[PDB]
């Protein structure tokens, strides 16, 4: 997954100035995986600490598509974002435990989490 | 200029003094009816109260009358004539004074003129005075599902009142349907109807109602002639109209048999506008008194002189009338949006420094 | 409206007929939905009628495949009809498709021709039999299938797509189902005699009188004692004379001897009606029996006295005088000695007879179906007169000529107009016609001149078309106000119908020529030139005339400001 | 008290103006729909509603938006997919109707429309025998069809 979804950023990101029929494939794919069910013992994806990559890489590559002005109307975005809150939040409902992945591999963690935080706080709309 | 006082002088301001009962009518009951005329050229308005007496002492009149009138040649017969009041005017110019001239109106007073209560007013003036000389027949928009949906209750609630409005459409609804001419013609608004052979069917509808919106007396007030005429290949004699949506065209054989079979000449109807005011289709003839439909067409009018077994066509131009914005709208509703949508505009535009 | 059911088995059948060969376990299941037979005793509901009519049109569009299975289906089927049990009237009108679509595949293939046509005279053979031997279902269901049966006997089409396929669609033919007795509109079927004189045999029986006052009085009987039929007898009447004009009306090299029977069969039935007629629906059962007397005239001698009665009928219904005037046009065009007789009445009928003015028919202010109709009899009298005397219209637009010189002008300038236009085959005629035009001016009579000399001109001829260009530039280099819009009118049209492309470039450049004339309500050709050149490819290279020509509008169209 | 009246109310004031729309008023049909849709502006059967009162005044955008928004909030909503599937195809795109036909057999297999509409798309392809197929399965499915859905009586011990 972690090599997917670089493959299909970049691929969205040709197909947002090329082409105009992709982006509806890309947002049925994005709509139909994540849910909103924060809760106990059911959020459509693993909380282990070794899985927080490909989780907010998905994420950001959401909010990019949120921010380059495509979908028309202003009953899609509501529900974009109410997912994006709603996975994000789901994230945090387990108790801290300590990474277990190598050395590698966790400095390009840090950095996309570092990202999606920048992301994020740029968001204003 | 002033500031206060009025900039177009010799326009005279209409008096507030809404014109009472002992003001229009004499000691004998009859109108003043070269007062009322002039008042309501001048756009002059009447007390509710006496507005209200004329119109159910008219209707009251008519309910008193026969359903089938046994009007007599000479007559001038008129056609639609929409709230052109000053046409109405034109016409009786034209066509002669009530005092000396018969007259037959089929109907369409109210419905896209803008003088619509000043043409009830008057025609019902001479109703008063003239009672079994002077006739008015109804047109399809003589009835409460148009009236509502065009601007006449609109106009009688900025006028006068809703309950004036109503007591004019029950008025409306006491107006014969038809005449039978010189034992020749039959008269109506819009025309023939599959379920009327003789005038015994008009004779025996109930017409104190609003139309219904199906049936004989439906397809008096609201049926055309057809699109195509001297070659009408069809043998149906009435198919249905998929312009308006109900009642029907009638054909020439359905006319000629009709006319044959009850020993009439022609019929005589209204209710299609026509750039020379008449049309001859003889069969059947259109009149139209309308001018200048809707300050646009741009058409003249004519009347219609049956004497002495002669149709003698008259007609005559439109005349000026005063002008009204659309629906009798008032400034405040008409610039109120504009004020508040520019206001906001400039807020908007001093906050997005 | 069809719905759903309808609409999925009629798509099913033609995607079926379209897969070539189809498999026949697939018109085997259709047959399954299709009814069955019960003891010999049928049933029919509206899916049933409509399985039988998918699985026919199937069969129609399939090119002929799998008949073998099929028709013995629908002939067992058409013998079980008399006794359906029912669950416009239906059966009329499924009689009217099943007799349809059996006509249909006659036409089609020929080795069956014999079998169809022997079990339809056996069908009607038994219709007969218990028509004349319980009143309600006979009244109900057996003369209406009659009728429906009637509707159709011999009718067929010879068109690239099948008859039935234009009365479905898939996405004119309601009227087909909405009327009493309308009907639909060269490999000569092989009937033999036989056939054809006991269907002779059963047109004269059925025709009987007394008959009809029996099935009235009965249908009155049923009526008072508890249907949308009426009266039969006048539906009937005009129904097997119909088709009887219709089933012979092309037919040839027959027997003289069954040819003389029937023209004196139709014309003791013509004359017995016409005097009983001097005292609605029996006008068309006359004009039946006038176009069966003209198609029964096979000698000379015949045909002027036959002509001599129209011409006196003539100078004494309205469909009955149209079939008259198309049956004298008829013996005008098969004799050609005839014309001679024959072109006097008509001409002095269009310029004089009563009734066109009737028709035309105080009236103080301070009939083309006819005349055209007419006018094209004249066009194929003279174009069949031509063949033998050449000189016959020379003094025939002659007379026309002297009786122009002599309202009635108006039918005169447009029957000329109709005889230039239609004689465009001919030597030199058209000159004497414009040079007539042309010195006939006094008047608001010009209007017709100038559309019947724009018609004219649609023809394309070289040398009018300088003349009229000469007589309208000259026209609009005078500026009457009436004869303005009238030439604007005339070369719109003119430009909108012009076919050959050299005299639209040459028209083109000489409009331009007339436009930079006009150099000293000024732009009001620009709607005619943006007529034309919208027909034609953009332009690259020209001669370097145009181009000049162009230059000069544009620059006085920006001069005058025209552009912004 | 609970919400489910208000839930009664709704589907009276829906099922009140279903029959307007079989017999064409769509002037009553819109009052009912708006009155209904006072109480729920999110539904998605009022979206529904709104999208066939569109279609029938005759516009083909209007009635596509309803549709895309409505089946955005339940994506399981069969008659949603089936008209949009409709009007795409009658529009030109012939690539995600088959998608979307796709989609609906999946998630259900005894609406005969669906079968008819798979058949439909796929004529115009030119692979006619899946289409007769198409065409028999729907029928032969319609064959038996019901009223209502026979899953209405509550399952319950």
């Amino acid at each position: 997954h972690y090599i997917w979804i670089d493959f299909l950023v970049q691929r969205f990101e040709i197909a947002k100035y090329c082409s105009s029929d992709q982006v509806e494939i890309f947002s049925s794919l994005l709509q139909r995986s994540m849910s909103l069910n924060i809760g106990g013992a059911k959020g459509s994806m693993n909380r282990h600490v070794a899985a927080i990559g490909p989780r907010f890489k998905l994420l950001t590559l959401g909010l990019s598509l949120l921010h380059a002005d495509v979908v028309p109307n202003a009953t899609i975005r509501n529900v974009l974002r109410e997912k994006i809150y709603s996975t994000a939040f789901d994230y945090f409902s387990c108790p801290p435990k300590f990474p277990t992945q190598g050395e590698k591999r966790l400095r390009e963690d840090i950095s996309i989490m570092i990202k999606f935080w920048t992301a994020m706080f740029s968001d204003k709309k | 200029l002033s500031t206060t006082d009025r900039v177009v002088k010799a326009v005279p301001f209409p008096p507030s003094h809404r014109l009472t009962a002992k003001e229009v009518f004499d000691n004998d009951g009859k109108p003043r009816v070269d007062i009322l005329k002039a008042h309501l050229m001048k756009e002059g308005r009447l007390e509710e109260s006496v507005a209200l007496r004329i119109i159910t002492e008219g209707a009251s009149i008519l309910r008193q009358e026969k359903n089938l009138l046994d009007i007599d040649a000479p007559v001038t017969v008129c056609g639609d004539i929409h709230g052109q009041f000053f046409d109405l005017m034109k016409l009786f110019e034209v066509g002669g004074s009530p005092a000396n001239t018969r007259y037959l109106f089929l109907g369409d007073y109210v419905d896209r003129g803008y003088f619509s209560i000043e043409c009830v007013l008057y025609l019902w003036a001479l109703k008063i005075l003239y009672p079994k000389t002077l006739f008015l027949l109804r047109g399809n928009h003589e009835c409460r599902h148009l009236t509502e949906y065009f601007t006449f209750k609109q106009e009688c609630k900025i006028k006068y009142s809703e309950r004036v409005y109503d007591a004019c459409m029950d008025a409306f609804d006491c107006l014969p349907l038809a005449a039978l001419m010189n034992q020749q013609f039959l008269c109506v608004h819009g025309g023939l109807s599959p379920e009327i052979n003789t005038l015994d069917d008009i004779r025996k509808l109930d017409r104190f109602k609003e139309p219904p919106a199906y049936g004989p007396m439906c397809d008096i007030l609201w049926s055309d002639p057809p699109e195509n005429f001297g070659n009408e290949k069809t043998q149906e004699h009435f198919t249905h109209n998929t312009v308006r949506g109900c009642s029907y065209f009638y054909s020439y054989p359905a006319v000629c048999e009709f006319l044959q079979h009850n020993n009439l000449l022609s019929i005589l109807r209204a209710h299609e506008a026509q750039d020379a005011g008449y049309r001859m289709y003889p069969s059947l003839i259109t009149i139209f008194s309308a001018p200048n439909y809707l300050d646009v067409y741009n058409n003249k009018a004519a009347v219609l002189k049956y004497e002495n077994n002669v149709m003698n066509i008259r007609q005559f131009n439109c005349s000026p009338h005063p002008y009204w914005l659309p629906n009798f709208m008032d400034v405040f509703t008409w610039s109120l949006p504009f004020v508040g949508e520019k206001v906001t505009e400039m807020l908007v535009n001093v906050l997005n420094i | 409206s069809r719905g759903f059911y309808f609409n999925t088995v009629l798509s099913l059948a033609r995607s079926l007929a379209v897969q070539r060969p189809a498999s026949l376990e697939k018109v085997q299941k259709l047959l399954c939905m299709c009814p069955v037979d019960f003891h010999g005793i049928f049933q029919l509901d509206e899916r049933r009628r409509d399985a039988v009519i998918a699985l026919g049109i199937f069969l129609i569009e399939s090119d002929l495949q799998h008949k073998d299975c099929v028709v013995p289906y629908l002939l067992r089927l058409l013998k079980g009809l008399p006794k359906v049990y029912w669950v416009l009237p239906v059966a009329e009108s499924f009689s009217f498709c099943l007799v349809t679509l059996l006509s249909d595949v006659a036409y089609r293939d020929p080795s069956l021709r014999d079998e169809i046509l022997e079990v339809l005279l056996q069908v009607l053979h038994v219709l007969l039999g218990m028509c004349q031997a319980d009143k309600e279902y006979l009244c109900k269901y057996a003369i209406p299938c009659l009728i429906g049966i009637s509707r159709a006997f011999g009718r067929y089409s010879n068109m690239e797509e099948s008859l039935l396929s234009k009365l479905f669609p898939k996405i004119e033919p309601e009227y087909y189902f909405s009327t009493i007795s309308s009907s639909f509109s060269y490999k000569e079927f092989n009937i033999p005699l036989e056939m054809l004189r006991e269907l002779l045999n059963l047109v004269k029986k059925i025709v009987e009188e007394a008959v009809l006052k029996s099935l009235d009085a009965i249908v009155a009987s049923v009526m008072e004692a508890n249907l949308y039929y009426t009266s039969f007898s006048d539906p009937l009447y005009l129904t097997m004379f119909k088709m009887l004009r219709d089933t012979l009306y092309y037919m040839k090299d027959l027997p003289t001897s069954f040819v003389k029977e029937i023209h004196d069969f139709v014309l003791e039935q013509f004359n017995t009606s016409q005097g009983e007629l001097q005292k609605k629906l029996r006008c068309q059962a006359n004009a039946a029996c006038v176009d069966l007397m003209v198609w029964a005239v096979k000698d000379e001698q015949g045909a002027e006295n036959l002509c001599i009665k129209l011409s006196e009928k003539l100078q004494s219904h309205l469909p009955l005088l149209i079939c008259c005037l198309q049956g004298l046009g008829r013996l005008c065009e098969r004799f050609p000695v005839v014309v001679h007789s024959v072109t006097p009445s008509l001409r002095d009928f269009l310029v004089i007879s009563p009734v066109l003015v009737k028709l035309y028919k105080k009236i103080s202010v301070t009939y083309e179906q006819l005349r055209d109709i007419a006018i094209d009899n004249i066009c194929r009298c003279l174009k069949a007169g031509l063949t033998v005397d050449p000189v016959i219209v020379e003094a025939f637009l002659a007379s026309l000529s002297n009786r122009l010189y002599i309202l009635i002008p108006d039918h005169t300038i447009r029957a000329l107009g109709h005889i230039a236009v239609a004689l465009r085959d001919t030597p030199k005629v058209m000159e004497p016609i414009l040079q007539i035009l042309q010195q006939k001016f006094c008047s608001p009579l010009d209007v017709l001149i100038i559309d019947q000399l724009g018609c004219l001109v649609i023809t394309g001829n070289q040398y009018i078309y300088q003349e009229v260009w000469n007589l309208f530039q000259q026209i609009s280099v005078k500026a009457y106000r009436h004869c303005s819009l009238a030439v604007i009118n005339a070369l719109a049209n003119i430009a909108a119908n012009i076919q050959d492309e050299h005299l639209v470039d040459e028209l083109l450049m000489n409009l331009l020529e007339l436009f930079v004339q006009l150099g000293l309500n000024l732009g009001v050709l620009i709607p005619v030139i943006a007529v034309l050149t919208r027909r034609l490819p953009p332009i690259k290279e020209a001669k370097p005339r145009l181009q000049k020509l162009f230059r000069d509008f544009w620059l006085y169209s920006v001069l005058m400001g025209f552009a912004v | 008290g609970p919400l489910h009246p208000w839930m009664t109310l709704a589907q009276i004031w829906l099922h009140a103006a279903e029959v307007y729309i079989g017999i064409g008023k769509p002037a009553e049909a819109t009052a009912c729909t708006q009155e209904a849709a006072n109480l729920f502006p999110m539904s998605h059967n009022v979206l529904y509603m709104r999208g066939q009162i569109a279609e029938l005044r005759g516009s083909m955008d209007e009635a596509r938006r309803w549709y895309e928004e409505a089946l955005a909030i339940s994506p399981t909503h069969v008659k949603s997919m089936q008209r949009l599937a409709l009007i795409l195809h009658q529009l030109g795109r012939y690539s995600l109707a088959e998608k979307i036909l796709r989609d609906a057999v999946q998630v259900n297999s005894t609406a005969h429309e669906v079968w008819n509409g798979l058949g439909e798309v796929l004529q115009a392809q030119g692979n006619d025998a899946a289409a007769t197929e198409c065409f028999l399965t729907a029928l032969e499915l319609e064959a038996s069809s019901p009223a209502v859905p026979f899953t209405i009586i509550p399952r319950v011990l």
